[PDB]
């Protein structure tokens, strides 16, 4: 189990860490988050109490570095820093748990929800998405753009999630120009999945973080990367078994954990209308499919 | 974006466009079977591309072999057309290619724009006008071609004869746009108004009869009334 120490918390805060969340208050004796689960990536994320205004933060794998969160009072936000003297960060730590100053990571024995929403997500990936190449997290919030969002403007500050555009050259073969624009399946297996993503686990881990961070930060292009990347699939005729099925409970557990007073921002009703009805894959998302219709039958 | 009354002389300026109409690319009569269920048989239809200040019309005649042994004929047969207007743009010199292609219905747009991702600067665009474009299997000079063709053919007519000779692309296309409307709303006294006359004749070279301006406007009245007529027998007023 790992810890994130946090210098101080000078500004009243709701604080996430995955999809957990409290309130700290201005200047509140608070000095982090201690049993993280080690194994997974996380996302440790912000919102202030007087600007709700900005949702960020910071994916991270305490695995790779000992990460500490200090507020800026220049920047107006909490940062994540790395602290390098290993010595230090024990001794500073040590003083906090004994002090007992930090919340702890609070996961039910049973629950295995981070994982199945992170079970394909890897930080090395996360890292050429978000590129920042001298930090080794990486910073997310709510107005970053995507490479896609720019071409239709910091190209410093975008989220360089794989483009898919079913209107493309890139998509459509000349020659099968009704073919492939009705079955998608030659821009999936052949163009997405063997020439660019090497592999469904990596199609499957940018997926999950689009999902992530349409969710936790209200990012709107990767709630578009998220939707395309399903439709992607479901307008497919040809689909290895073993990705369906994964599919399906990748799928399920991102709609278990959706808060319901979001689900109207967050579900583009004609993406899953068609997914779910009308889709090659229509009969395919058995778990999916039984879990939308009996929590958002109304987008239905 | 969409072409409509508000933008109706665009269409007569001098950036090529063209029309595209294919509701006569699949054509079908549905007969009984010998066991009392209903079949289709195909007959030979046509993609309807229209310079509407030129007047030249491009008829790619659509042959029934072309639909032997396929699905679903009303998606195919608009891939077909997206297929020939791709073909025929790049046929043609680069100056004398269309910088708008405009569909009539709203259904060819992302067939047409698939098949032209190679144009990005052609605009593919639909229009809110109701133009009468499925009439002109009225025109008897059309009709028969495409009814005796006995394999894929293209031929050019010219839809406004010399017209433009005498009147402006904008007059021509109104003048056309109501001959059509009335053969499509009541074709035999649309055609009885154009040949009643037998001295006013249709030459080997045109489609249409050689109307003087004033038997024009005695004409495009009578089209008018019928029009404005079966507006009253169709909904009684
Ligand atoms: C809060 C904290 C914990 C580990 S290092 C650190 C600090 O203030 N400077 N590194
Ligand atoms: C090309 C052709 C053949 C018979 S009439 C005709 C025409 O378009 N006249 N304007
Ligand atoms: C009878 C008639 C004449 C001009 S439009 C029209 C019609 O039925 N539109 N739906």
């Amino acid at each position: 189990m790992n810890t994130v120490p946090f210098t101080s918390a000078p500004i009243e805060v709701t604080i996430g860490i995955d999809q957990y969340s409290f309130n700290v208050k201005e200047n509140q004796p608070f000095h982090g988050i201690k049993d993280i689960p080690i194994g997974h990536v996380h996302v440790i994320h912000f919102q202030h109490a007087d600007n709700s205004s900005m949702r960020y933060g910071y994916w991270f794998d305490c695995r790779m570095g000992n990460f500490y969160i200090q507020y800026d009072p220049k920047d107006g936000l909490y940062k994540m820093m790395e602290e390098r003297d290993g010595a230090k960060f024990e001794n500073i730590v040590h003083n906090f748990k004994e002090r007992q100053m930090m919340v702890s990571y609070p996961k039910i024995d049973e629950d295995d929800t981070w994982y199945n929403l992170t079970e394909f997500v890897q930080m090395d990936k996360i890292r050429k998405i978000v590129r920042k190449d001298e930090n080794q997290f990486s910073y997310v919030d709510s107005s970053m753009t995507t490479v896609q969002e720019n071409e239709l403007s910091d190209p410093a500050h975008s989220l360089n999630y794989t483009v898919i555009n079913f209107k493309s050259r890139e998509a459509i073969r000349p020659g099968h120009e009704m073919e492939d624009f009705l079955d998608k399946s030659y821009y999936l297996n052949t163009v997405m999945l063997q020439g660019i993503f090497k592999n469904s686990s990596n199609y499957f881990g940018e997926l999950q973080f689009a999902f992530l961070n349409a969710m936790f930060f209200g990012n709107y292009g990767s709630s578009l990367q998220w939707h395309a990347m399903i439709e992607l699939i479901c307008s497919s005729a040809t689909v290895p078994k073993h990705m369906l099925d994964k599919l399906d409970e990748i799928l399920y557990y991102q709609i278990k954990t959706l808060p319901e007073q979001y689900s109207d921002i967050l579900l583009n009703e004609r993406v899953w209308n068609i997914c779910l009805y009308s889709s090659f894959q229509k009969n395919s998302l058995h778990n999916t499919e039984k879990i939308m219709e009996n929590k958002y039958p109304e987008l239905l | 974006g969409a072409m409509n009354s508000s933008n109706y002389a665009e269409l007569f300026n001098n950036d090529i466009k063209l029309f595209v109409d294919d509701t006569n690319v699949y054509r079908v009569t549905v007969h009984k079977t010998f066991e009392g269920n209903v079949a289709t048989k195909a007959i030979n239809g046509c993609i309807f591309t229209l310079n509407p200040k030129t007047g030249h019309l491009f008829l790619k005649i659509i042959h029934t072999s072309v639909w032997a042994g396929q699905k679903r004929l009303s998606q195919l047969a608009k891939w077909k057309t997206a297929e020939e207007v791709s073909a025929l743009v790049r046929s043609l010199p680069k100056e004398e290619q269309p910088k708008q292609i405009i569909v009539t219905r709203k259904a060819m747009l992302d067939p047409l724009e698939v098949h032209m991702l190679d144009f990005p600067n052609i605009a593919i665009r639909p229009t809110e006008l109701r133009l009468p474009f499925s009439a002109a299997m009225s025109i008897d000079k059309l009709s028969d071609v495409v009814m005796k063709a006995t394999e894929p053919q293209m031929v050019l007519f010219n839809i406004y004869d010399d017209w433009l000779d005498r009147i402006s692309s904008y007059t021509a296309f109104s003048r056309l746009t109501l001959l059509l409307r009335a053969l499509k709303t009541n074709e035999e006294s649309a055609k009885m108004i154009l040949l009643s006359d037998p001295t006013i004749t249709i030459k080997s070279y045109h489609l249409w009869p050689s109307f003087t301006d004033e038997q024009w406007i005695t004409i495009e009245s009578q089209m008018r009334d019928l029009i404005l007529t079966e507006y009253g027998r169709k909904y009684n007023v």
